[PDB]
RNA sequence: GCGAAGAACCUUACCAGGUCUUGACAUCCUUUGACCACUCUGGAGACAGAGCUUUCCCGGGACAAAGUGACAGGUGGUGCAUGGUUGUCGUCAGCUCGUGUCGUGAGAUGUUGGGUUAAGUCCCGCAACGAGCGCAACCCUUGAUUUUAGUUGCCAGCAUUUAGUUGGGCACUCUAAAGUGACUGCCGGUGCAAGCCGGAGGAAGGUGGGGAUGACGUCAAAUCAUCAUGCCCCUUAUGACCUGGGCUACACACGUGCUACAAUGGAUGGUACAAAGGGUCGCGAAGCCGCGAGGUGGAGCCAAUCCCAUAAAACCAUUCUCAGUUCGGAUUGUAGGCUGCAACUCGCCUACAUGAAGCCGGAAUCGCUAGUAAUCGUGGAUCAGCAUGCCACGGUGAAUACGU
């Protein structure tokens, strides 16, 4: 079960509170960063291949 | 009594757009005052690196924003036209007051 | 023990990104119109040999360039690629879309295009040695100063998995100022699934 | 003169010291030599089977206890002391002096 | 087995008001949780009702109590032939007076009275008198030392 | 008339000014035993001008912030010293003796993931 | 305290009951082209039944209802068929090549030996002379300083104000771009040398402090449940929708933590000193109300400007006076506050009452070499609400290392 449970995601809930955050590349529902809409593996792959502007890799 | 904000995530382009921006206005104006350095901006985000188990092997990212601020206090017509027919480069955020 | 992946490691230390947009409020969603935009392109000229896409933002408009080996594939016989591309762009994204074309000279330099070599070999049912050595040949005497190559899965379809690698000359991996490039492609076996590594150091 | 900020210093003048040590006088060999002169094949054994393996002709001092059957003009001597061997040695270099000329 | 050799010591400082390290060594010993402020109007106060109740200066009467308490031979153990056995040994200057301190504030920490200060100046009154706790202490470590001479 | 010094120590910096007068010691516009009611902490700032035979002579005016109150006192310690330092040269030995140019360069290290601190680890078990 | 950077419903994959079958999700087909949204009736809900109803544009296209397939759909199995990603030894110091020599030959030497180093780091020997990937350097940050630049930052000499406030100025801190600076560079001793012990100058001295960086290989190590995938299975069900429950159970054993067992302390009153961060469907000031959690109110903010924001330990007074207590706070009774459709199973917080064990912990076992350990607070991600967890920030600030 997970093209039904993307599509119930993506559906507008019954109750406000219903409502839940999945990554938009593939549906993941732990991990999800909000400012990137993107699971921590996502963005980490995506990171490297240098496709999310302004960030690098945190040396500090 | 212009203000001009500039933003980037990277120091070396927008460097080289104030300084085109600060060249502009001094040619086609009287006065301007030269780039003030606004504190830069980082976010860090720390993500597991392993798909399924090991806690405690992570890895940080980093997210820097640079800012300049920019004023011309004896504004003329071909100032303002100058200023605002600049094309600034992809990535640098211009906001005019 | 892992490896860094060798790109990631050198975005902002002498490399730059391939989204070159700034933007707050407008992130998430600027984020997956460049990928939804990215895989179109991918799944629409795939056999273009196309090496790199870019993509820039300014006020309601997005600019696209394809850094690709062989442009008149890509730029049809007087436009027709290009603005079937463009107008496909358009209504994917509702906006104002530019497509800029350049041609990659000396292509057997750039990782993507020679893994994409070697996988396509490597589908075709040509043994892994001969693939990998030909290619770094070829690399070799386009004028580089490092190659590596390596292919792991079921090789030749075995029962058991392993790989194989071979280099010429040298690729300093730690070194910061070394510009590496890297690429990794997957082939589509009848037995499973074959992974194809490059490493290729230039002379930066 | 200066081409590394400070490695110069650190490296190079060692690595001068320690070459010319080892090297000599062989700075400028432009071929291989017609003739070797050796003080003793014994603590020479290395230089003497090199220069057999090129079939180059040696002419050398040699002691009570050392091969005489390598060198085919051996010279045996007393090869201790100074006295002995700077006379050897200066008598071979005034003669191929009156020679060279 | 590894380490590489001898290590640098410690550099402390004479303390602002009674210009000696070993006051600093000592308030160090009685610190808790970082707090030096504490331990250190602790000692001050222990040293003015040393002067209030001997009327001398606390310095000469602490050197006394330290001299009195320091030890000499000292018990520790040597495995051969797979036991281990208790020999006597000497200490340095150096383990002298940091068995001296260690014992003091150890022992003053156990008395019976109200505060801390009282505390600390009753132990170190006691040490100059030749009694209390931390005398026994070093009386027994030469002892312990000597019946496995 | 007026001898400038800048002081830092852990995340506090001083801006100590020193001027002719007869002992009146100013931090923040609050009297230097208001500012500071311990005695230790006093004795550790006016260390420069005890080591030379200048005690008496000067006032000094200080502008503090940041860090905690030691680190207040070591701020102004090393302010004041370099403000000495620049009334006259020949105070550079004596102040060099003591160590009090050495502006401190040990500051509070970094938490690493994996560990609760700089350094300190989880407890550990085999079973 | 592992996936899980947030299990009341959803998440949810599990169970009970109620329903569906080209389908909740995709392409093509055949008729219609804007369908959906809304009102009322029944139902726990999914769903059914009536009315207003659906406004494509320029034969194209993406959307849209009906009927039918071709097909879809599996968090179903195998990590021992795989790709990719990671752990571990371990940031341990190794892994090799070219040209020569020694071996009938596979091979060997360099890479063995003695010292030194953090290190195959370097030196001296030696039939080898060199080089490459690993070490080191290039990248980030911190400690000193120069130039360029002064607003929203700073206020010294000047007038002003509840106030750096307003005028005025970049002097000083600060901010951030480009440079300088440290190299056993100089001195003494020691050594054949590398190096070792001390000394000068200097903000800094022996890779100054700390990161990112993980070679060749090992464990058929972890993950078919982030993703993808060969082969094997289901297809009126192992697919799909819903309401309720469960993942929170409890004789017990183990792992990781938080709070204490009090006088270096408890209660009450007064009163100083940070850094790093977050904020537009968001942060939320002043004032007023409440014992309190909070309510009301709406200022200033797309922020070096406004808000979160009270720092707490520390310090100063009065009191308690060694007591299972003015310690300790579990547990339970009543009355409330918020978020949310909804707080019973099962949220967090407050007020009054109640006041358990616990007197420093057995055999044993863990972390840490300096701004470290120890201790005190602060912020952030996930997030309507919910952390003693995780990730970062500063305040105060030690003891010890003879030695293998
Ligand atoms: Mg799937
Ligand atoms: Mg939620
Ligand atoms: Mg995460
Ligand atoms: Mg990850
Ligand atoms: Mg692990
Ligand atoms: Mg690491
Ligand atoms: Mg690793
Ligand atoms: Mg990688
Ligand atoms: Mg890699
Ligand atoms: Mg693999
Ligand atoms: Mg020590
Ligand atoms: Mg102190
Ligand atoms: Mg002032
Ligand atoms: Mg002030
Ligand atoms: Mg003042
Ligand atoms: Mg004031
Ligand atoms: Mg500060
Ligand atoms: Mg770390
Ligand atoms: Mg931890
Ligand atoms: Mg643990
Ligand atoms: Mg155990
Ligand atoms: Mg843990
Ligand atoms: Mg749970
Ligand atoms: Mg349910
Ligand atoms: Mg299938
Ligand atoms: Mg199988
Ligand atoms: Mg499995
Ligand atoms: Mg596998
Ligand atoms: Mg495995
Ligand atoms: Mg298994
Ligand atoms: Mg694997
Ligand atoms: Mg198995
Ligand atoms: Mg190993
Ligand atoms: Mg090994
Ligand atoms: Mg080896
Ligand atoms: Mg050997
Ligand atoms: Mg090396
Ligand atoms: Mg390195
Ligand atoms: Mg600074
Ligand atoms: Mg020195
Ligand atoms: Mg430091
Ligand atoms: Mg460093
Ligand atoms: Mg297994
Ligand atoms: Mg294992
Ligand atoms: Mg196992
Ligand atoms: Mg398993
Ligand atoms: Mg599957
Ligand atoms: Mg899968
Ligand atoms: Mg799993
Ligand atoms: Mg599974
Ligand atoms: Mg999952
Ligand atoms: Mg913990
Ligand atoms: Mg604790
Ligand atoms: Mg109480
Ligand atoms: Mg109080
Ligand atoms: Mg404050
Ligand atoms: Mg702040
Ligand atoms: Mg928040
Ligand atoms: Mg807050
Ligand atoms: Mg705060
Ligand atoms: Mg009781
Ligand atoms: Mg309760
Ligand atoms: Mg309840
Ligand atoms: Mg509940
Ligand atoms: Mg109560
Ligand atoms: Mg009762
Ligand atoms: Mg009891
Ligand atoms: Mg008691
Ligand atoms: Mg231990
Ligand atoms: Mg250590
Ligand atoms: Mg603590
Ligand atoms: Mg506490
Ligand atoms: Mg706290
Ligand atoms: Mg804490
Ligand atoms: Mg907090
Ligand atoms: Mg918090
Ligand atoms: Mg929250
Ligand atoms: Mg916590
Ligand atoms: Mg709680
Ligand atoms: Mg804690
Ligand atoms: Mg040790
Ligand atoms: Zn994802």
């Amino acid at each position: 079960a997970k093209k039904s449970m993307i599509a119930k995601q993506k559906r507008t809930p019954k109750y406000a509170v219903q409502a839940y955050t999945r990554c938009e590349r593939c549906g993941r529902p732990h991990s999800v960063i909000r400012k990137f809409k993107l699971c921590r593996i996502c963005f980490r792959e995506l990171a490297y291949k240098g496709q999310i502007p302004g960030v690098k890799k945190a040396s500090w | 009594k212009i203000r001009i904000r500039l933003k980037a995530y990277d120091h070396r382009i927008l460097d080289q757009s104030a300084e085109k921006i600060v060249e502009t206005a001094k040619r086609s104006g009287a006065s301007v005052s030269g780039p003030i350095p606004l504190p830069t901006e980082k976010s860090i985000y720390t993500v597991l690196r392993a798909v399924h188990k090991y806690k405690d092997s992570r890895e940080q990212f980093e997210m820097r924003t640079h800012k300049r601020l920019i004023d011309i206090v004896n504004p003329t017509p071909q100032t303002v036209d100058s200023l605002m027919r600049l094309d600034l480069p992809s990535g640098v955020d211009i906001e005019i007051k | 023990g892992q490896k860094v992946h060798p790109i990631g490691m050198r975005i902002g230390v002498i490399r730059d990104w391939d989204s070159k947009w700034y933007a707050e409020k407008d992130y998430a969603d600027f984020l997956h119109e460049d990928l939804r935009i990215r895989d179109y392109v991918a799944k629409r000229l795939s056999d273009a040999s196309v090496s790199r896409v870019e993509i820039e933002r300014a006020a309601n408009r997005v600019n696209i360039t394809i850094h690709t080996a062989k442009p008149g594939m890509v730029i049809g016989k007087g436009g027709s690629e290009v603005e079937a591309l463009r107008k496909n762009l358009n209504e994917l994204t509702q906006k104002r879309v530019h497509i800029n074309i350049v041609e990659i000279k000396r292509a057997d330099l750039d990782a993507k295009l020679v893994a994409e070599n070697i996988a396509r070999q490597l589908e075709g049912r040509v043994s892994f040695r001969r693939a990998q050595k030909q290619a770094i040949q070829r690399t070799m005497r386009a004028g580089a100063k490092g190659i590596k190559t390596q292919v792991s899965g079921r090789l030749g379809g075995a029962d058991i998995a392993r790989a194989e690698h071979y280099s010429e000359g040298t690729v300093p991996l730690h070194t910061l100022r070394a510009d590496i490039d890297y690429a990794w492609e997957e082939a589509d076996t009848t037995y499973g699934k074959l992974g194809v590594k490059v490493w290729i150091y230039r002379g930066e | 003169f200066e081409v590394l900020p400070k490695k110069e210093v650190v490296l190079l003048k060692k690595e001068q010291e320690k070459l010319e040590r080892f090297l000599g006088g062989i700075k400028d060999m432009k071929g291989l030599p017609d003739a070797l002169f050796i003080v003793d094949p014994r603590k020479e054994r290395i230089a003497v089977a090199e220069a057999r393996k090129l079939h180059i002709p040696i002419i050398g001092i040699v002691d009570t206890n050392c091969d005489p059957d390598e060198i085919d003009y051996v010279i045996p001597a007393n090869d201790d002391a100074i006295r002995a061997v700077k006379l050897l040695t200066a008598k071979m270099a005034d003669a191929i002096i009156e020679v060279n000329q | 087995m590894p380490r590489k050799g001898p290590v640098a010591k410690r550099d402390v400082l004479p303390d602002p008001i009674y210009n000696s390290k070993l006051v600093t060594r000592l308030i160090n010993k009685m610190m808790v949780d970082g707090k030096r402020g504490k331990s250190q109007a602790i000692l001050y106060s222990a040293f003015d009702i040393i002067a209030q109740e001997t009327g001398k200066d606390p310095m000469e009467v602490f050197e006394q109590a330290m001299k009195n308490i320091m030890p000499l031979l000292e018990v520790k153990a040597r495995r051969v032939g797979g036991a281990n056995y208790q020999v006597p040994i000497e200490v340095r200057a150096d383990r002298r007076s940091t068995l001296g301190l260690r014992w003091l504030v150890n022992y003053a920490r156990l008395r019976g009275e109200k505060t801390m200060e009282v505390r600390v100046a009753r132990e170190i009154m006691d040490a100059a008198n030749n009694t209390g706790a931390s005398v026994k202490k070093r009386e027994d470590t030469h002892k312990m030392a000597d019946a496995n001479r | 008339v007026q001898y400038y010094g800048t002081g830092r120590r852990k995340s506090s910096v001083a801006r100590v000014r020193l001027v002719p007068g007869d002992g009146k010691i100013v931090i923040n516009n609050r009297d230097w035993e208001d500012y500071i009611p311990f005695a230790a902490l006093r004795e550790v700032i006016k260390q420069p001008l005890v080591a030379t035979e200048t005690l008496g002579n000067y006032d000094v005016l200080v502008n503090v912030h940041g860090g905690g109150y030691t680190g207040q006192a070591g701020a102004i310690r090393h302010g004041v010293a370099r403000a000495l330092l620049q009334v006259a040269p020949e105070y550079r030995p004596a102040l060099k003796s003591a160590g009090l140019l050495t502006r401190d360069p040990r500051m509070k290290e970094r938490k690493k993931y994996g560990l609760k601190g700089a350094r300190r680890a989880p407890q550990f078990s085999k079973r």
